[PDB]
C-alpha cells in the first residue's frame, strides 16, 4: 500500500474561480472545515512518470514547523483525480505582490515593509536548512503571502514541478544573473536566493514592481548578457543601502546567508 | 491551403513574408534583433526560441538551448525546443520536421512563422 494516498478530490468544495493562466487554474475552496485555495495544474502529455513524481515531490512541501512558511496541506493524486491538484490555505491579503502593488486601500508603511523583510528571511533560513534543499523553489514577491495578521510567509505550493517545464521563466526580474544562465546543479542555490531577497527589499524600499517597463524575455536577456540591475534609490538609510547592496553581490559567495541577515533585520525592527 | 498563397500567388507570397518580416521585427527589436531575411535568419533555431518567449511572455533561461549553436545537431536540438515551446503555447505540433528549419527550406519557415502570426497578430 502507498504512504500517502493524498487528499480526495471528491472532498474539495470549488467555490469561486480566482485565476486561469498557462501553468493552470486556481479556485478558492474549502476541505475540511478549511478555507482553501486550489491550484489545478495543466501538464501537456501527463504521464504515470510524471504522476509518480507528482506524488514524491508533493510530500515535501508539507512543512507544519515554521511560521513564516506557508505548507502545501496536500496533494490530490492523478489518477484518480482528473489533473494534479495542490490545496493550500486561503491567504486573506494575497501575495506580497498584491499587497505592495495592488493594494486600493491601504499603502503598508515601512515598519510593516521591515517586518516583511525580517519574516521572509526567517522562512527562508529555515527552507536552506533542509537537506536536500527544496528543489526549484523560486523567491518572489508573488510567492511570498500574507496571512490574516499581515505575518509574511514563503508559499511551498510555487514550487516549480520536474514536469513543469524549466525553459519558461515568468519572473526573471528576482533571478540571480547566474541563474538566467546556468543550470541549477552548476549554481549556488542559496546564493541565487539571497539575490531574489535583495530584489525583495528593492521592491519594499522602491514600492514599484523591479523593471515594469520591461517584458520577460528582455528581463532576463539584458539582465545576464548586458549588466541591466535594480538602480539603488535615492535618500534611503545607508544603513539599507548596504544591507541591498551586500545581498546584491554580484559575486554569489560573497552575498551573506538568510540567518546572518535575520539579527541584521532584528535591529531593524519598531520592537 | 498555405500552399497556395506560397505558389500560385507569387506576388501575395511576397506580401506575405512582407508581413511576416514587420510582425518578427516588432518584438525582436526588443532585443537590438533585426530580421532581414526570412529565408536563413531562423534557420540556427535562436530567434525562433527568442521570438516564443517574447510572444508568451517568458525568459528562456540560456542553460535551456544554444544561443551560439555550433553544429548542425544544435540547431536541430534548438528548433525542436522552439516548437515545443509553441505547442507549450496552444499551437498543435508543427508540420516540418526540426531539420526542415535549420536546412533554410523556405516553405516550412513561412508555415511556422505564419502560423505564429496568425496567433499572436494582436499581441503588444
Ligand atoms: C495551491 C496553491 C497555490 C496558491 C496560490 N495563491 C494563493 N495562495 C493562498 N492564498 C491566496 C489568496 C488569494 O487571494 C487573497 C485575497 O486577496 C485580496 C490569492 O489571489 C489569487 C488571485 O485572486 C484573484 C491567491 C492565494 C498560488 C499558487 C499556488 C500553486
Amino acid at each position: 500500500m502507498n504512504k500517502h494516498s493524498g487528499i480526495d478530490f471528491k472532498q474539495l468544495n470549488f467555490l469561486t474561480k480566482l485565476n486561469e493562466n498557462h501553468s493552470g487554474e486556481l479556485w478558492k475552496g474549502r476541505w475540511q472545515g478549511n478555507d482553501i485555495v486550489v491550484k489545478v495544474l495543466k501538464v501537456r502529455d501527463w504521464s504515470t512518470r510524471k504522476s509518480r513524481d507528482f506524488n514524491e515531490e508533493c510530500p515535501r512541501l508539507r512543512i507544519f514547523s515554521h511560521p513564516n512558511v506557508l505548507p502545501v496541506l496536500g496533494a490530490c493524486q492523478s489518477p484518480p483525480a482528473p489533473h494534479p491538484t495542490l490545496i493550500t490555505h486561503w491567504m486573506p491579503y494575497g501575495s506580497l505582490y498584491n499587497v505592495l502593488h495592488e493594494g486600493t486601500n491601504f499603502v503598508v508603511d515601512q515598519s510593516q515593509a521591515v517586518k516583511f523583510a525580517l519574516d521572509m528571511a526567517r522562512g527562508m533560513a529555515f527552507l536552506h536548512t533542509l537537506e536536500p534543499l527544496i528543489p526549484r523553489h523560486a523567491l518572489n514577491s508573488r510567492s511570498v503571502m500574507i496571512d490574516e495578521d499581515m505575518t509574511a510567509r514563503i508559499s511551498m505550493a510555487d514550487v516549480k514541478f520536474s514536469f513543469q517545464s524549466p525553459g519558461r521563466m515568468y519572473a526573471p526580474a528576482w533571478v540571480a544573473p547566474e541563474a538566467l544562465q546556468k543550470k541549477p546543479e552548476d549554481t549556488n542555490r542559496r546564493s541565487a536566493d539571497m539575490w531574489s531577497f535583495a530584489v525583495l527589499l528593492w521592491e519594499l524600499v522602491t514600492r514599484e514592481v523591479p523593471f515594469a517597463d520591461l517584458s520577460n524575455m528582455e528581463i532576463g536577456m539584458k539582465v545576464a548578457l548586458e549588466g541591466l540591475r535594480p538602480t539603488i534609490p535615492p535618500g534611503i538609510s545607508p544603513h539599507v543601502s548596504k544591507l541591498m547592496k551586500i545581498c546584491m553581490n554580484e559575486d554569489p559567495a560573497k552575498r551573506p546567508k538568510f540567518d546572518m541577515i535575520v539579527p541584521i533585520l532584528e535591529k531593524m525592527q519598531d520592537k | 491551403a498555405f500552399d497556395t498563397l506560397f505558389d500560385h500567388a507569387p506576388d501575395k507570397l511576397n506580401v506575405v513574408k512582407k508581413t511576416l518580416i514587420t510582425f518578427v521585427n516588432k518584438h525582436l527589436n526588443k532585443l537590438n534583433l533585426e530580421v532581414t531575411e526570412l529565408e536563413t535568419q531562423f534557420a540556427d533555431g535562436v530567434y525562433l526560441v527568442l521570438l516564443m518567449g517574447l510572444l508568451e511572455g517568458y525568459f528562456v533561461p540560456l542553460h535551456s538551448f544554444f544561443l551560439t549553436p555550433d553544429s548542425f545537431e544544435q540547431k536541430v536540438l534548438n528548433v525542436s525546443f522552439a516548437f515545443e515551446l509553441m505547442q507549450d503555447g496552444g499551437l498543435e505540433k508543427p508540420k516540418p520536421r526540426p531539420e526542415d528549419i535549420v536546412n533554410c527550406d523556405l516553405k516550412s519557415t513561412l508555415r511556422v512563422l505564419y502560423n505564429l502570426f496568425t496567433k499572436y497578430r494582436n499581441v503588444e
